């Protein structure tokens, strides 16, 4: 009984964070040791014609983005484990992310690493054009 | 090709919405299309769901520098033989608003202790993951109706994990350094110890130099066997599998041939004084 929701590419590297004290760490640390990012995130098939804006409610990539579902590009949904943040709920699940194309090979890694601005919420470095 | 790690244990019959799964495979039929997802505007999101995910089927062969291993080899295993505890779990069946996963009931020590856990699990839900009471039943069968009363003898995780820890510093801190945990079929054992277990780089004791195998949430710190009052968390143990070792039938017939004075009384506790039994004998003689 049960519907499958996971590959074994993934098993290694979801078990080792899913044992972590610190997940991110060990994600990072993980990635530098030559191990192969998450894989298996929810793709999106959009016109590329959106705001470019990082998290939205719809899928919003531009020509240099791809979009993806937000749960599937979070380390914290994928092994099922803590948010860090206070409130323990996920800012990811529930919307969408837009990932640069260049990064969109380990997106869990891409959003455990960057920051969106407040400003003009776009990715800093990615399409941010404030100071 | 799809793995048993994280199955989606719930009864309902449609899939996650693209910005509520966690992978692509857990995304609802209607989305799917040429390998990818769509967003449907007027098909929202569900903010109600409970989805229990399974955590049978975890496989600890990482390679990360300044990681130890969990699994080690039977020749470090003999050098630390002072570090052995036996270790087996008896499990209970999810039911009624899930099906198709093990959690763990009675966990069972060479020490002789057996603890008995509210049947507790991993739920799924819109905003994180719920570590919960479900609801569960004793495995189908007559040699498991021990089990029944123990369905509410149970005490909650936070309490369980607590005395594990005071069990094995009482147990090991004047014999090792260490914990290795003597398993026979481990997949249950190490599905169990997520319960109860935290992995990392090798760090010191707060209160002295000797290494940390120990860890508190509450306070973020590590602690020796000599230091860890109140510490919740088992830290980086080590474990092997005699089923492994090429045995060629069940745990208690390998263990009877070199022993006589550990009957069956088919409870956790006992099969871990069985393997870790085992173990030496057949390492040792
Ligand atoms: O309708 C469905 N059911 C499949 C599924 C897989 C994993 C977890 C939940 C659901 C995907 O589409
Ligand atoms: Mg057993
Ligand atoms: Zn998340
Ligand atoms: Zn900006
Ligand atoms: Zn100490
Ligand atoms: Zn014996």
């Amino acid at each position: 009984a049960g519907n499958a929701t996971e590959v074994p590419a993934n098993s290694t590297v979801l078990s080792f964070c899913a044992f972590a004290v610190d997940a991110a760490k060990a994600y990072k640390d993980y990635l530098a040791s030559g191990g192969q990012p998450i894989t298996n995130c929810v793709k999106m098939l959009c016109t590329h014609t959106g705001t470019g804006q990082a998290i939205t409610v719809t899928p919003e990539a531009n020509m240099d983005q791809e979009s993806f579902g937000g749960a599937s590009c979070c380390l914290y949904c994928r092994c099922h484990i803590d948010h860090p943040n206070p409130k323990g709920f996920c800012d990811l699940k529930g919307k969408y992310v837009q990932i640069p194309t260049t990064c969109a090979n380990d997106p869990v890694g891409f959003t455990l690493k960057n920051t969106v601005c407040t400003v003009c919420g776009m990715w800093k470095g990615y399409g941010c054009s404030c100071d | 090709n799809v793995t048993g790690l994280f199955k989606d244990c719930s009864k309902v019959i449609t899939g996650l919405h693209p910005t509520q799964a966690p992978t692509h495979l857990s995304v609802d039929t209607k989305f799917k299309t040429e390998g990818l997802c769509v967003d449907i505007p007027g098909i929202p999101k569900d903010m109600t769901y409970r989805r229990l995910i399974s955590m049978m089927g975890f496989k600890m062969n990482y390679q990360v520098n300044g990681y130890p291993n969990m699994f080690i080899t039977r020749e470090e295993a003999i050098r630390h033989v002072r570090a052995w505890i036996g270790f087996d779990v008896e499990g209970c069946h999810a039911t009624r608003e899930a099906v198709g996963t093990n959690l763990p009931l009675q966990l069972g020590f060479s020490t002789g202790v057996n603890l008995v856990a509210v049947p507790t699990g991993y739920v799924d839900t819109p905003n994180n993951t719920d570590f919960s009471r479900v609801s569960a039943k004793p495995p189908p069968g007559d040699q498991f109706k021990h089990l029944i009363p123990l369905m509410y003898k149970g005490l909650p995780w936070n309490v369980v994990r607590i005395k594990i820890v005071q069990m094995l510093s009482d147990t090991l801190k004047n014999l090792s350094d260490r914990v290795v945990f003597v398993l026979w079929a481990h997949g249950f054992e190490l599905t169990s110890m997520k319960y109860f277990v935290k992995i990392g780089p090798e760090r010191t004791c707060c209160l002295c130099d000797r290494r940390a195998t120990c860890f508190s949430t509450a306070s973020d710190t590590y602690a020796c066997w000599h230091h860890s009052i109140g510490f919740d968390y088992v830290y980086n143990p080590f474990m092997i599998d005699v089923q492994q070792w090429g045995f060629t039938g069940n745990l208690q017939s390998n263990h009877d041939l070199y022993c006589q004075v550990h009957g069956n009384a088919h409870v956790a506790s006992c099969d871990a004084i069985m393997t870790r039994c085992l173990a030496v004998h057949e390492c040792f003689v």
